């Protein structure tokens, strides 16, 4: 078979090793983002693993700068290395031009790195998907990115195990330009949609940013009022 | 229209057709097998106790015929049902390719265990291969029995035969054929359970052995 | 002229020749099989109810001969039709190469399933291999039956034979040969459906197993 | 002189020798086969309609002997002709090397399909292997028939035999041997067409399985 | 077999890995271009995937400069990387000579990069075809380019799944030197030709350029009047 | 002395020993085979024209015995000669190594085709394997014939047997054994030519399967 | 087997991957060149593929400089890369010495590059043959060059599918020092010789150069008068 | 087996890939050289392939400088690359010391290059043998050189298909210090010796050099007088 | 098996490729060295191959400098490359310190190179053994060196096919501090010991050096007086 090496096309024109890299993404917990009235938000599930782990330790929403955030899903080591790359790439743009004008280009620079590892032998792809959300001179922006290096801009999207349940649910309920407080509810509903059989939804992370402002991370007291 | 032909095929043998079979196997069939196993073991007891004389070569024991026919009847339903499962899979083996065959392998894997059930465990073929017949007794158990007995009966009737061991063999044919049913039922049970598990764990890919993700190209 | 010889071969056995066969298999053939299956099961019921005496060894049951011949007739048409499909493929196996054999593999894959149908399911050969005969009953079923019965009939007629089990075996030969037909028809149906699906999904490459893209060279 | 010996061999069995055979197969042989197929099917019709009595065991049916001898005659010519093709290839298998065997492979491929024709389709060997005999009927068809019939004839003549089924078997031997010829001719036709195609597509490399390009060295 | 490595010829002289790379191109949606009276145009199908994806996000016609555009089909990550390469390559020509005189040479530079990845081990080919259309000092130009690095100049051509239905249809109807408004109709007809059984054709992209002018992208309101 | 033992072995069976055999095969042997082929075909013609009665079961046909003994005599010489060739190669199989076996492979390749001639084509073994016997008739052809005929003779003599088909079988045994010789001779000729070519193209490496180049080391 | 890697000799001393590379050359259309009285010419078949392809687009005779031309046959992408290399290599010679004195050395430089890719692992050979024709300080010159890097100087030669028919035909008819108009006829006859059974020969390309002059490409009107 | 890679010893201590490289040498036409009275000569067979090939094109004796020549046999592309390397290596020695004092060292430099390609993976050996003949401060010199990098100095030697016939014949007839005209006859006799059954020997090449003089290449009129 | 790659230990801790490299050494002709009274000598067999090879060409004792010599056995190409390395290494020591004080360190430098090629993939070991003999500030020195990089100092030793016969024979007869003329005899006896069955011993090479003096190579007239 043709699935043993990143540089080998199958006869139908498939890079199987990329597609398998994508299966790594499904093992992550669900996260979603959606655009609303003059703003964008991210929500991410926290599968608590133990009393003994610090909670404000590795949670999944990471600020890239003051106006841009990201959620990841997939191999955690690779997510880390990509977030840190995204952060350095944003600062390079700021040093060259004094401001990040289009976030699409930060994402494009990250996606380029990811694609590069699907064309040369002797490296494996990054087993990660990302969502990028933030404000720029175009407006609020929501993007995703996968192991292949593939970009899409969304109004709402999800990543992780419960992706399909959540994209399926927003496909039916999502409305443009809700207020912040309702978007967040709609998001929480979508997330609840994805669990099986009367299973608990413990406190997720939520972060939001609205035009003219900086990012704000909801603290878990504020987040509870939506459960 | 070609797609319509395939569709009619698959509409008539759905996953509920095959699941239906598996529910029966978990409830009804395994119980009917055990019942046969106990009937056969009880009939073995009777025979272990009997002393045999020419009297016994003049009558075919209706207890043993009973057990044996009951077993053949089960094997008949299990074969017909195995074939439902096998149909459901066989008609969903997709286009032949040298790739994306991770699902196709699950299919070939489970079909192979149903082949083992029908051909080898139920011993349903005319001539078994050079794999031998590993099952203690076939479907055509009744026939094997009558035939093995009726040769011994001829020799004992006709000046009959004065062989003391030939008389004991008549008995041993009755004993052994009941044993063979205890053994075969035990072995069939394992195989039926093995298939229940094979199926329930693998059914998703038995039906959709490929997923059409087109998300990398535009 | 060599290209003309090949062309005459292929013109005479086109893809509509083989498609024609597959349409008949999805409509007419599967229905005639199921009808044979019910006739044979009904004849089994009759025999399960009969008590047998020397009376029965003086007459060959015309109900069973009927079922058996009907089945042999179907297997005859199915073999002849399988061979049409097989011809359509075999004459389109292209030049032998160590490359571009992605299509040739589809051909060898499907031809192999047609071999399985003809040699093993229909049990059409003189001597079956060391693979055994996994099918419950062959084409030459009528002959197997008459032969198995006529040995039992001789022994029962001649001072006949006084074996009580030998009398039951005569009955069991009738019962079993009807069972064997119920089983064989089920198994044949699966295989016929399997082929219908193998063909419809793969036909494009069965006819054109290579494409001649010359777009990289000038 | 060694080159002269080889040259005499190859001069006497040229590509026109083997092409000659293939033209005959495409025109004459396939037609003679089909004719045998219809003769055999017609004779089957006659026998399906006959009721058989001891009358029939006193005379060997000259219609069936006719069909069978005609078929043996064809198989004889086809074997002798296959062997011409085989000779043409076998004497052009070049020096043994671990390289440049792209042509040698085409040769071994086609010779293998002529083996399959002669050994398996025409069933021409003394004892067939543990591959079984997949062909419905061999070359030595006439002999198989007379032998199978003359045992049944002895039993029916001698107080004959009073087995009602044994009488029907005599009939079934006639019926089945005609069927076996319909089936074998169909299957032989496929194989003959397969070989026609194998050969016409591959002949160039069957004769010159290597080309001596010396253009890189000086 | 001989289809496991880009550097290995088959015995008939075939690079199978290149041919498989080409199968990747067929999975993209159809796009076409055609020359007309003092102009050239591109049309590309938009298979809408979801309400939730932003429409003015990744659509397939990309300007390379003000007078040159491209459509791609195949792996989207690789298309991106090649378009961005094309864009940089155009600017290099402009800095060296102050003007892009022949577009053939921009295409040749891109095609050369693509071929280079079909000769060295340790890299896989780009799974993309492109169409390049624009005006230069020769006139209007229409090119295509494939994974192998193969160039052709066309009067009309297509790329993508429905390539054959479309090339077949233009082979019968295409006329040189139509007016713009008619070329666009003929194009839409060609595209419709390629769908199976009374299937909808949603709004495609259309972009055109005529001698003496700059590129113009039709907005979906103007595009509708041809459906 | 060890080198002297090997040397005496090789001196006594040189390449001219084996070349001698091959010259005879290209001239004398192939012609004697073809002559047997025509004698046997001519005898077949006679028998196809004869009507057979009990008269014929009282006398063994001296024409057929003639052909068959003549053929056995050829096979005897071919076997003994094949074994000369085989000896010439077998005693030059060099020291066993995991390298430099390019020549050794040519040796194993040609020895294998001589095995095929002796064991399979000439059918010279006691019991043939599960490869079957693909040759139409063995060396021990005379014995097979007499034996097959003498059983039919007994049944026809003794009140003889009144089977009409058994009488025809006696004839068919004569016909078929002559056919079997026509066929076997054709097949033997191909194999003899195949070996002639195998040997002439490969002899250099059959004798010296390794060359001792010591030019890289000092 | 010993045919899976360019760096591996067979036991008979054969580089099979090079021999297979040569099979790529046979799939190209035929082209020929021949020397005549104070000149040399090239002729090349044009298998027209479609109305929709521009004709004055990729045709096969390429000027290397004003006094040297080349035809290729084999993989088109590789032909392109080799022609462009040949062109650069000619200009280097001209900058070092102010004139291309011996064309044999331009060919040698190209052949060297080709050979270099038949000795190192990790690269595949170029699947191309070339013919080089031009005038230099020795006189008129005609060369060919193959994937292996093998050079020969000819009076007449061919490359492509119909090579053997054409080399066979010139082996019988060719005469030294014909006039231009007759050499061209003889060439066309050779080319016609190579087609099977009353098959059309559409307009080929012809280019010629005679001592003291520059190259001239026949336009298709002039070329027709020889059909 | 142990014959698939240049870097792999067999268990008896053999580099089979080198030995196979040597088999490439046997496919070349025969060439020989011999020392005589105050001189050395080379003779090489010309198997004429066609009327259409230029004769004074690739013939096999090549001057390395004015006092040193070489014949090759084996792959022609590799021969070329080695002759050109030998030429450059001779000039380097002349620039460093103003004169080629010992030819042994030019051969040693070439042989070293050839050996180098029998020790590293990722390169194949050169499939060529050479003979070097010339005069230097020691006297007349005759050397050979093989794919392995093995040197020997000879009084007479041959290379090519007919090597063994020729080395066998000189082993019986060769005398030291013949005059030029007789050495050339003896050579031609040796060469004739190597053909089978009344086969023609067409005009070979002959080159000679005698102490105090420069190399001279016999023209084919002068060469005929020895046939 | 574990014998296909130099970098792979067998389970018993063996480098089989090294051991096989050693088998290359056994194919060389025998050579021996031995210490005597204030001196050391080397003797090496000359298997004459042909009248036609020059005798004072490749013979096996090579001076490394005026006070140090070496004999080799194994692949001749690799012997050459190591002797030349030994020679350069000696001169480096002389340029750094003005004198070669301990020969052990010259050998160590050569053995290090040899070992280096038994630890890295992508290179094969040198198939050579060497003996080094000479005088230095310690006294007379005799060393050997193998493909593995293994050093031993000896009083007497041998290398080549007949090593064992010779090391066995010196194990019984050798005495310290013989006079030169007797050591040479003892040597010749040892060498004769190694041939089978009344086989000729033609003229070997002998070289000797005694403290305070330079190396001297016996000429074959002087060498004969010991046969």
């Amino acid at each position: 078979a043709y699935d043993r090496a990143i540089t080998v096309f199958s006869p139908d024109g498939r890079l199987f090793q990329v597609e398998y890299a994508r299966e790594a993404v499904k093992k992550g917990s669900t996260a979603l983002g959606m655009k609303f009235a003059n703003g964008v938000l991210l929500i991410s599930d926290k599968k608590v693993r133990s009393r003994l782990i610090e909670q404000n330790s590795i949670e999944k929403i990471q600020l890239i700068d003051d106006y841009v955030a990201a959620v990841t899903s997939g191999l955690v080591a690779d997510a880390r290395v990509l977030v840190d790359f995204a952060r350095i790439s944003a600062q390079q743009e700021k040093v060259t031009y004094g401001s990040l004008v289009n976030i699409e280009n930060l994402v494009k620079r990250v996606a380029d790195q990811m694609q590069q590892y699907t064309q040369y032998g002797g490296v494996r792809p990054y087993g990660v998907s990302l969502i990028f959300a933030g404000i720029d001179q175009i407006g609020p922006r929501l993007f995703d990115c996968d192991p292949a290096g593939t970009i899409n801009e969304y109004k709402a999207t999800a990543i992780g195990s419960g992706k399909d349940a959540v994209v399926s649910f927003l496909e039916r309920e999502y409305k443009e330009n809700l207020p912040e407080k309702e978007a967040v509810t709609l998001g929480i509903k979508a997330l609840k949609s994805s669990l099986e059989e009367g299973e608990e939804l413990k406190a997720p992370e939520i972060a939001s940013i609205t035009v003219g402002n900086k990012y704000r991370i909801y603290d878990q007291e504020e987040v509870k009022k939506f459960l | 229209k070609r797609a319509a032909l395939i569709q009619n095929l698959r509409d008539s043998y759905t996953e509920t057709s095959s699941f239906a079979v598996i529910e029966e196997w978990a409830a009804g069939t395994l119980q009917e097998i055990e019942g046969i196993a106990k009937a056969a073991a009880e009939a073995h007891g009777v025979i272990r106790n009997s002393t045999y004389g020419r009297a016994q070569a003049e009558k075919s024991p209706e207890q043993l015929l009973g057990v044996l026919q009951r077993y053949q009847d089960l094997c008949h339903n299990v074969y017909c049902q195995a074939e439902t499962i096998r149909t459901v899979i066989a008609i969903r083996i997709p286009e032949h390719k040298e790739e994306d065959n991770l699902g196709v392998a699950v299919q070939h894997a489970v079909l192979k265990i149903i082949d083992e059930l029908e051909i080898k465990t139920l011993g349903s073929g005319e001539k078994s291969g050079s794999g031998g017949a590993p099952t203690p007794i076939g479907m055509y158990a009744l026939r094997e029995y009558l035939s093995a007995r009726s040769t011994v009966e001829d020799k004992l009737l006709g000046g009959g035969s004065q062989s003391p061991s030939l008389l004991l063999e008549l008995r041993q044919i009755d004993a052994d054929f009941m044993l063979k049913v205890e053994l075969a039922t035990t072995h069939l049970s394992t195989m039926v359970r093995a298939v229940i598990n094979a199926y329930l764990l693998n059914w998703k890919k038995l039906i959709q052995p490929r997923t059409h993700l087109d998300v990398l190209y535009r």
